[PDB]
């Protein structure tokens, strides 16, 4: 399983990107939610009431049942439109956040894959060290048996062997934890992963840092999010200033009312004012309002909105400075990694030469088995360091691409050309 | 009025057959199929497993290692079969960006209950049983969920 | 003062758990406020108003007083019941958080105790090293005084002595900081704590990881909190869809009004229609309302609730994956600790053998005093490392128990069987 | 530029403190918004409504146009005063937070300056090490050329040279990062900074820890913030209990109405009951409301406020304990820094003596150039360590003042007496 | 109606006699005793101190080192007894899950004030005084609070 | 009514003359001068650069390295001048605790637009245009912003 299939699986079964998608969908639906009040509002209502008179209105009882259908619609109210614009801007910032989570998901899965590979290499090196140390301990034991050293040498050799065993257990558990983390990030257990192809891996100098800044100025996600936040702050200032404006609405109502009267006074000489009445009304009206001085209220809120705008501007400037920081540091990291790669390659060459010399000496007869075993251990350590440096270089390239705000699956496509030979991840198959 | 655009675009690669739809609906249909029969075979349960559980349980049957577990009831905490099932209510699922939906199905035996849990996965355009986490005391055998019970 | 007494005192005076208890009690008490709207609501109101006519009704004035007692009570409104159930679920999740706080308090106090013990051991080792380095410096000074070595060796020895003095000061300050941290976590200064016993201490293999996962899946606190959050999300969906439902309420009132008319036109040919009125009205009725299309509104709220439920489900899945990974990591860490314990035991055995050989050589006459002093320093270092490994093993057992979610004072009681010998923690006492 | 000038430039343009200042200003201005409801209110409203009768009121149509100017003002309502007090306390805590931000900005800029100086020293040492290692490689290559060592020694020397080259590249990148961090925290790139003076710098004993605690318990900003938060909680209790009090207000109005009636029923023998009305009313009156039993309501809110107050008290106690622990840790850190300074001074003296010995031996003719080069490398390493320790001690002397809660620019001025000589910070200028 | 179950179940182990209760009430009673009775002795103040402030004061008096601090006043920042006292007001305490309650006591001398700070703890079923943090300018002696003053 | 107290005390250190006021107003006046005069000289824009852009541009012109950068245009992402400009709207600035105010300006050439970004700083008691971050496709030359472009 190369990086491509791993990332393809991690795109679907990843229970933290789905949260961002749900948040984006909720923000999008809030646009319709905020647009709902602008639409006409109608409702039906029933009301049954009984009243009993007393004191001057002694012996008077009334019963009124009413059914009213109401329909109201605003004609001029800028606040609803301003809220709709605010919701649109919130949806935009949520979309930017979702893009950020996509990028960090790509970075995380790449990091996990390379960590698993490094754990495999470390385990192999530790197994070689274990073989060498066990042979050294057996040498010391034989020397004591025929008699050439004190018992303290045997004790020291046994202590070294036990320390090596503990290190081997630690490395095995580290590999297991790396595999578990990969499973958690992908929701699947991977028994075999593609390793690195040394021949096809060619380090390349990056483009000038100036061009990186130029692209990151107009391409970075954090800067765009801060700009959208500042725009939202401006819209909030406009909404706060909107309070000085008048409002206008139109109401319509269809009402059916039935009123009946009873009591001692009703059975009198009222005649026309005390009767059962069946009213039907079709009311249409226009309501206009215009608030005037309310203490501070709107003025204080406008001042608060201006202060929030100043804060948003400061946030935007700080975000730009942080972006410049991240781009420059990421650019320097690649050059540091290239220098480290060259140094570790030279170290590997020197270790291989030393191992070859030790092998020749042992074959001729001037060396023992423990010497060539120690040389192999040193060579394996150097190889592990070089492989870790290569993986760090790949991760640093991905880091530059992400901090520039352009990370996608094309970078993974470019990286996948260097993964050729598969290798198992089970400790028993890697090292029984 | 406007609509909501999905974040994802494929959410597919389905191989076996699928039931009509509805997470709670497919869970209920699976449990009714289990109770109506008395076999609990994995060959005839292919529509309810997407591509992982079917092959994993086939290999578990083939290796002849989990025979005692496989015979009684892989899919339930109790070694016998439940008398009635009732999953937690779910009011549909908007769009296609919704996977790994955990549902705590409630199982009712003769004056007993365990209230296990299952997982919903889309894998295309249907809903698929997954995991089954054995949410109950004194589970049948092995431990954890079904996947953690059959995985080597 | 063993671990049991320290923890018992910590459960009383710890200004972090009491805050959590206060939050839990407030969340539980909010249930009454949530249920309050379902209860009958009665109020009283007094009004006095003077009105002055104009234009057509020029010179007409009215003076009215009104005293009203109004009672209202809902009949069918499922929203309040939904809110009450939501409050109950919130109280449940708050209680779960309180339990988590209890567990982390237990873990923290155990960690602080073992840190204090480790600081004591490190200080003892550093004091031994200081003595050895001082004797080495005295030897070098004597050698230069009679004349056997150059001045560079003397300067280097003085530098080493100054370095070891600085290390001793650092170790003393570290011990003081550990004691102060224990005081902060318990609110009481402790001058003596129980140390470790080597005979009673034992290492047992844990249960298989499968049973650990089985217990954790049904007993972990975080998973229960996530499941309760999912239930709250479903209840929120239902209470949001509740908005379609109608509403019905009953109202009763008792009103006493006194009105008078005067000013000019009243004292005219009206005679009867302009008179003081003493009204008493016991109005009782019912009101039913059924809302209709309000734009999106309810539909948008329902969609947002569904998206929130999806997000909660994703949270639950992520929590389950994290719990599984944590259990696996702890189960591997305990094995790593066992291996480290064995390695350090063998190392201390070898160091003791080396010290015995050096002591025998000194007694015979083939060794000096600096050699046996260095051997003692190495033995002390090995002993300190072994003690730190033992404390790490105990902490790992507590950690896996916490990951299972079954952590309480019984585990501390089990641990307390290994602590027998008390030792003081005063820096001056251990290091004069 | 010395520390004083850097801080003076940073105080103006630093896009992190401006956000705090803007938020403080918004909190201060919110007092007017809180007080506005207590001030008198006035409003205007015009409404034109057409009513169409039906059923019994058939052939009856009405047109009513009304314009009302209403002025309302409360008299006795303690809720507004409670809200005003709450807002004032919020402004106070915000100002305290702003002061804390000022202190942390001072600390951050000082730390960045000292980091840049440390990076310069590290780069110089690395360059010296590179020169020494290159000379070693040349020696080995010459020995192999005439023929004295095997090829393995040449390969090992080349590996060491590549390693030191990579280290030099990493050190240069670290210096660049430190310089650009200073630019980010100050908004301007600094090409030259003042270095440290060996003779002017003197190590001073700190005041007794008891006096530190005495001043900190009354001057620390976190404690003041916690106490003010407790006061806010008490005021919240009072405003929640305020629900047991009645309300009183006065209203006045001026309403002008024009109502006309038409329709078949009106066009008859109504005579007096259907006439065009031009009405005007100057309505003035009072309104008093005394709520009674509402279910839980007030009692549950009061109980929740009490629980919140208990939590606030717990927070205050925790803050006090943390402050005490921090003060003790800072004092111990100062003492440890003094001891480390002495140790590193002695180490520098020893390294200088060794270098002089090597130089004298080379002059006599018993040493090679590479030996004195290695001695120079060791001396440079010792000097860099001593300078780093001095910077750490100065940073600790600032940290103790920050913990005590009295940091300001006078401490920076006092520190500035030691920064006398200048030095460029360009990587090429320091090491081409 | 429903009730709230307390989270804790012991909150006890009290040794000395306890006064009726009430944090502000207990502080008022103690300071009224201080103003009315001009003795300040620790022998008659046992019911107010919690469980070990009295023991700490007795040990300090027996140590014969902090005589100057004990003689003038241990319980206030000023070396003289106050003229009037007004402690912070607390509107009772629900249940029993509340400890370490700090109160800012305002002690007024002749046209003077320092606003000292004290602590109160439960320690059983009562309300007892603790710490006294000397939160005021011109501290009497030593430094910090009383406890840090006599601690070792 | 109350009035807030400004957080800062001086916020000064201004050398050259300052325009009347208004950040958006200052930017609009700058762009109006840009369209009105087709020379893009830096000697006539002295009261529009605060304290460092003036000397930085003078150095960049004196060392004869960014001649091609300066001759075309230093204040936009295109070599040629725009046809019209419309800066972002800022509703005044309370007190004086406000610097580093970024504004996005929509500059419209012949059926074209780039929406560049600029900074406003106080630098005393005025408002000064600064930086210009070259936001838009098909940038003029070099890279980054103007300050990063002409820095050494």
């Amino acid at each position: 399983e190369n990086l491509m299939q791993v990332y393809q699986q991690a795109r679907l079964s990843n229970p933290e990107l789905r949260k961002s998608a749900a948040d984006r969908d909720a923000a999008f639906e809030k646009i319709n939610e905020a647009r709902s009040p602008l639409l006409p509002q109608l409702g039906l209502g029933a009301d049954y009431t009984y009243s009993n008179g007393y004191r001057d209105a002694n012996g008077i009882n009334s019963n009124a049942t009413s059914a009213s259908l109401q329909l109201t619609q605003s004609i001029f109210d800028m606040s609803k439109w301003r809220a709709l614009t605010l919701q649109e801007k919130a949806a935009g910032i949520q979309d930017v956040t979702y893009q950020t989570d996509q990028q960090t998901l790509i970075l995380n899965t790449a990091t996990a894959y390379f960590n698993v590979l490094n754990a495999i290499d470390v385990l192999s090196y530790t197994q070689a060290q274990k073989e060498a140390i066990y042979r050294q301990l057996d040498q010391t034991t034989q020397r004591f048996n025929v008699g050439l050293v004190a018992i303290t040498d045997v004790q020291n050799a046994r202590a070294q062997y036990d320390t090596v065993l503990a290190n081997e257990v630690t490395a095995r558990n580290n590999l297991d934890n790396a595999v578990e983390q990969l499973r958690q990030i992908t929701g699947n257990y991977y028994p075999e992963l593609a390793a690195l192809n040394v021949e096809n891996f060619k380090t390349d100098k990056p483009q000038p840092v100036n061009a990186l800044l130029k692209e990151a100025e107009k391409r970075n996600l954090s800067l765009l999010q801060a700009r959208l936040s500042q725009d939202l702050a401006r819209e909030q200032i406009r909404q706060a200033q909107d309070g000085h404006l008048p409002t206008l609405d139109l109401t319509a109502s269809t009402g059916i009312s039935d009123t009946s009267y009873s009591g001692s006074k009703t059975r009198g000489a009222a005649g026309t004012q005390y009767d059962d009445s069946n009213m039907g009304q079709n009311k249409v009206g226009l309501s206009f309002s215009l608030p005037i001085y309310q203490g501070g209220m709107v003025n204080s809120q406008v001042k608060q909105a201006q202060y929030n705008f100043v804060g948003a501007s400061e946030q935007l400037e700080s975000a730009h400075r942080s972006v410049v920081q991240t781009v420059r540091s990421s650019f320097n990291n690649i050059n540091a990694s290239i220098s480290s790669i060259n140094a570790y390659k030279q170290a590997v060459v020197s270790a291989q030469s030393s191992l070859d010399a030790m092998e020749a000496g042992y074959s001729v007869g001037t060396r023992t088995i423990v010497d060539v075993l120690d040389a192999t251990t040193t060579l394996y350590n150097a190889k592990q360091e070089l492989a870790n440096a290569r993986y760090n270089y790949l991760i640093n390239q991905l880091n530059i691409k992400s901090a520039l705000g352009t990370l996608n699956e094309q970078d993974l496509l470019a990286l996948n050309n260097a993964l050729s030979k598969p290798v198992s991840t089970n400790p028993e198959n890697v090292a029984p | 009025c406007t609509t909501v655009t999905p974040a994802y675009k494929d959410n597919g690669t389905r191989s076996g057959p699928c039931v009509e739809g509805g997470p709670d609906n497919v869970a209920q249909q699976f449990y009714d199929y289990r109770i109506l029969h008395r076999s609990n075979d994995i060959t005839a349960l292919r529509p309810y497993l997407s591509d992982k559980l079917a092959t994993l349980l086939s290999d578990a049957s083939r290796d002849n290692n989990h025979r005692e577990l496989l015979t009684n009831d892989p899919f339930s905490s109790r070694t016998t079969l439940p008398d009635s099932a009732h999953v937690a209510s779910a009011s549909t699922i908007p769009n296609r960006d919704a996977r790994n939906i955990p549902l705590r199905v409630d199982l009712k035996q003769g004056d007993q209950g365990w209230q296990d849990e299952v997982l919903m996965i889309q894998e295309g355009q249907c809903w698929v049983i997954d995991d089954v986490r054995y949410l109950g005391g004194s589970v049948h055998a092995t431990a954890g969920t079904l996947r953690q019970s059959i995985e080597n």
